[PDB]
RNA sequence: AGAACAUGGGUGAUAAGGUCCGUGUUCGAAAGGGAAACAGCCCAGACCACCAGCUAAGGUCCCAAAAUAUAUGUUAAGUGG
RNA sequence: AAUGCCGGUGUGAGUAGCGAAAGACGGGUGAGAAUCCCGUCCACCGAUUGACUAAGGUUUCCAGAGGAAGGCUCGUCCGCU
RNA sequence: AGGUUUGGCACCUCGAUGUCGGCUCAUCGCAUCCUGGGGCUGUAGUCGGUCCCAAGGGUUGGGCUGUUCGCCCAUUAAAGCGGUACGCGAGCUGGGUUCAGAACGUCGUGAGACAGUUCGGUCCCUAUCCGUCGUGGGCGUAGGAAAUUUGAGAGGAGCUGUCCUUAGUACGAGAGGACCGGGAUGGACAUACCUCUGGUGUACCAGUUGUCGUGCCAACGGCAUAGCUGGGUAGCUAUGUGUGGACGGGAUAAGUGCUGAAAGCAUCUAAGCAUGAGCCCCCCUCAAGAUGAGAUUUCCCAACUUCGGUUAUAAGAUCCCUCAAAGAUGAUGAGGUUAAUAGGUUCGAGGUGGAAGCAUGGUGACAUGUGGAGCUGACGAAUACUAAUCGAUCGAACUUAAU
């Protein structure tokens, strides 16, 4: 469950180790967000180089909260950690490595260009 | 139009003359009757007096009623 | 937070209308006795 | 207890197929995926945590990390996406629930066998 | 159109064909019987009024609800039936079937109906303001005096007195509720009881009505 | 410590239930009838009794006394061009 | 009729409150016992709610009798008579 | 001209009408922010400009300032403008300002002042009446009762956004881009159920463990926040699971439409002539005969009577076990069968291997069952053992018409 004022771990490659999200993007006084999601959000910590850098003011979307979601079957996927993709809002990742596993609710968020790059979709 | 209001916050009701004649036209006589007699408590008993019918048939045979024409 | 005017007999004795004891039971003790609390445990003057 | 016509009318739904599992077990579950149309099977390997419930609505929890991130996958005993359960292990343990494991590297503070 | 009646029994739980979690109520509706047929001509308005649980004889020194009284003792002789614990009437049927005396199967209703369910709320007791209408409860520190109270009850000397309806602490509830749009999942006639999709008014082994959804 | 009203004027903005003079009335210190209610507006000044009569101002379909009165006309709207 | 002075009696009302603090059961005395006496358990203070010593107070100290008032309930008890 | 927001006046209140912003909770208006209808364009086309009609419902999260107001960051369909003692302090706070301390500046011979700053500075009340939200007692209603109801009349619910045709057609010498049709779709808010699933908590549930004092080893019990740590039954719950929502009918407002004269040409109107919404009503949910009068089914008095009333009647209170109900009353489940409550016996579910004996091992410890054992609260079943198992109280005329 990602407020505002979350910090959110950030798993690809750009200069990106840490962001602070700024707005849940969706309805009106809608509060949280989950896997699916998209914030909006700002870089915290970065590393030297990269396109993003710190200050930056950017798109992302939620791969893998610790309050894992509900399947239908009655089914479970928690994880360990909070994490995020930053996007370039064309549906595509604006790095060009994924770190981590990445549920499949992204296929049906339709989120497919992130689901090939990364390792053990669940 | 007719107006009620039934105490609580914005409910003012209404009702039109014609439609009410339409619907319930016994109402529409006996409410300008009885607005047209004292509201004493023998006035409210006074206006118990009243039978009001649509259409002409009634039951009161057994008292004997006898018609009465208007003498304006 | 205070009476704003007294109170007087009329109110007064009105509002003590339900301030009353209720009779107790007045039934006859079973096995033996006499009017009792109903279906007592009954041992005044009796035997339940 | 529940009642009787609770046990009766859902009676036929439990699968009378799967082993004995005791928390502390490795196992590994091969659940049915599907798609356009191919029923492709995936496997998950993992230490059981948790066991709650009775009747039809039982519930298990296996861990796995396999990538860096530990994950969690819970879902019901008698829920017909699974092909089989396969036991890969017994591992002894004290608890019932084995919820003692901030988690990252190895630093999964748990105890194995 | 079509309604049985009740008494619900708990939740559980059924997997849907194609691979589903559906959670469900348990309605046993067993001993039903139509007891009379009230019709326009005589009633001014058509219905029929049915009994779901028997009760015991008409016993001499008999005084909790468990055995009927000489009214009700006679009544439902006429329609060739034992004493009953509930009598509800329904007129959103169709008077014209409906034998009185007739026996009222829980296979009327089939798998894939679209239903109402109605009941009796749980009864939560006297509850203020934040329980029964959802308030705010201001701060709880910052040298704070108001907790769970409710705000202000109106405005100032100009209309100087409450309003109906202000909302104010009471008993929470009791009452009629019913829930729309809900939908049999399984028929059970062996055991005589339905499954419905979803979650029902009032406590367990409390009395439901069950109907063909108006809408 | 005065007040409203109508008429004559100043001040103010051809404002004020404003303020300042002049000529009257009424309230103050005045009960009664009318204006729904309503010191100052209209009629009228209560020594005491009466289940007598004539009138004022205002009124006469019901509330609520008295014309659903006459004869003869307007109105169709109900209460800058 | 002076938010007059003194006395008596209301209303609010059977309402607010009864001043931090372990008690249970058995037996006894009594017109009357949760409350007094006697147990056997159990809890509390535990550098003190322990033992002295002051100032200060002035018979409150002991025994037998008593329950009108006092004791925020009761009382057969008492620093009360 | 219309409505009264900086001012004019001094009519109520100085034997007190006591407070600016913010918090909590509202209720009205329309002079409309969004959604809904329409039309105009110097609208190529989307864009747009521009108007009129429309008041049901909605109308946000932060950074800075005590702030009203104000500038900024992100969203959203949208982030309107007003009244109500500039709504609401016997509902809240107390940052600003009118209090006693102190520093600075300016101006005063000085005591002091300014209106400039800055730090620090005690927010009382047990609700009588009316009002409001809940829940009872009394009486009533032409025989008394028990159960089902009808509905005059009340209250509550009408809001929104994505992906798909259409369509790349209209149109675009270029780059740019019309409107319009179906099911659906799965969403955001806010409503009202409920605990099967994920989770929370559980103070008479099982386990591990540290100090100390008692019965002297150990095993128990006491106190250390429930001593602490790890799990967790039923009940109660959200962050969990279900469900609803313009509207499911046409029809009306500037507007768009038809035929047609004074004014013989002309004319959306003049008589006539149809529509276009959020308009109606419908619908949907709940309560409802103290609606001072409306039913239907069954039961009971065959008397007694001066049927004025009495006893028996149908039936309800009294009392006692209780909970699915509960401040208390009330409302349900029960009272000698029987399963209301308790014990006992079995489950379920919880937590996880008791003792005694054996086998070790130097010993701390392990094994290991012919031991998923022993323990177990509120869950469930069955059961006569302990109990609700006796008995009194209260209670049954006028009139026409027939037949």
């Amino acid at each position: 469950m990602i407020q505002q004022e979350t910090r959110l771990k950030v798993a690809d490659n750009s200069g990106a180790r840490e962001v602070l999200t700024i707005k849940v993007l969706g309805g009106s006084g809608r509060k949280t967000a989950n896997i699916g999601d998209v914030i909006v959000c700002t870089v915290k910590n970065a590393t030297p180089g990269g396109v993003v850098k710190k200050g930056d003011v950017v798109k992302a979307v939620i791969v893998r909260t610790k309050s894992g979601v509900r399947r239908n079957d009655g089914s479970y996927i928690k994880f360990d950690e909070n994490a995020c993709v930053i996007i370039r809002d064309d549906k595509g990742p604006r790095g060009t490595r994924i770190f981590g596993p990445v549920a499949r609710e992204l296929r049906e968020g339709n989120f497919m260009k992130i689901v090939s790059l990364a390792p053990e979709v669940l | 139009v007719y107006y009620r209001h039934s105490n609580h916050p914005g409910g003012i009701k209404s009702i039109t003359a014609g439609e009410l004649r339409r619907t319930n036209p016994e109402r529409l006589i006996e409410n300008s009757i009885k607005g047209m007699l004292p509201s004493t408590r023998l006035g409210e008993k006074q206006g118990k007096k009243l039978f009001v019918y649509g259409g002409a048939e009634h039951p009161h045979a057994a008292q004997q009623p006898e018609n009465y024409e208007l003498r304006g | 937070a205070v009476p704003k005017r007294r109170t007087s007999k009329t109110r007064k004795n009105k509002r003590r209308t339900h301030f009353k004891i209720s009779v107790p039971g007045m039934t006859e003790c079973p096995n033996c006795g006499e009017y009792k609390l109903s279906h007592r445990v009954c041992k005044n003057c009796g035997s339940y | 207890t529940n009642h009787k016509l609770i046990e009766a009318v859902t009676k036929s739904q439990l699968r009378t197929d799967l082993p004995s599992f005791r928390p502390g077990d490795t196992l590994r579950v091969h659940v049915r995926i599907i798609e356009g149309t191919r029923e492709r099977i995936q496997v998950f390997e993992g230490v059981v945590i948790k066991r709650r419930g009775g009747g039809v609505s039982e519930t298990f929890t296996v861990r796995k990390i396999s990538s860096g991130v530990g994950v969690e996958r819970t879902f019901p005993l008698h829920t017909p996406k699974i092909e089989k359960i396969e036991v890969k292990r017994r591992g002894k343990v004290r608890r019932a629930k084995l919820y003692y494991l901030s988690l990252r590297g190895k630093a999964a503070r748990i105890q194995e066998i | 159109t079509k309604g049985i009646l009740g008494r619900k029994i708990g939740m559980t739980q059924v997997f849907g064909e194609n691979g589903e979690l559906i959670p469900v109520t348990v309605v046993e509706a067993k001993e039903n019987v139509v007891l009379q047929k009230k019709t326009v001509e005589v009633d001014g308005y058509n219905a029929i009024q049915v009994g779901f649980e028997d009760k015991k004889a008409y016993k001499k020194d008999a005084k909790s609800n468990k055995y009927a009284n000489k009214p009700a003792e006679g009544h439902a002789k006429k329609a060739d039936a034992a004493p009953k614990r509930f009598i509800r009437e329904f007129r959103n049927v169709d008077v014209d079937a409906y034998e009185v005396g007739q026996e009222v199967s829980v296979d009327t209703f089939v798998a894939g109906d679209v239903i109402d369910v109605t009941g009796v709320s749980k009864g939560k007791g006297f509850q203020g303001a934040i329980k029964r209408h959802g308030q705010s409860r201001g701060p709880m520190s910052h040298g704070s005096h108001f907790h769970r109270a409710p705000g202000s009850v109106g405005m100032a000397s100009d209309a100087s007195r409450v309003f109906k309806g202000q909302k104010m602490p009471g008993r929470m509830g009791g009452n009629t509720v019913t829930v729309q749009n809900l939908e049999v999942v399984q028929v059970d006639t062996e055991n005589k009881v339905i499954l419905v999709k979803g979650n029902v008014p009032g406590p367990k082994k409390g009395l439901v009505e069950i109907r063909t959804s108006i809408k």
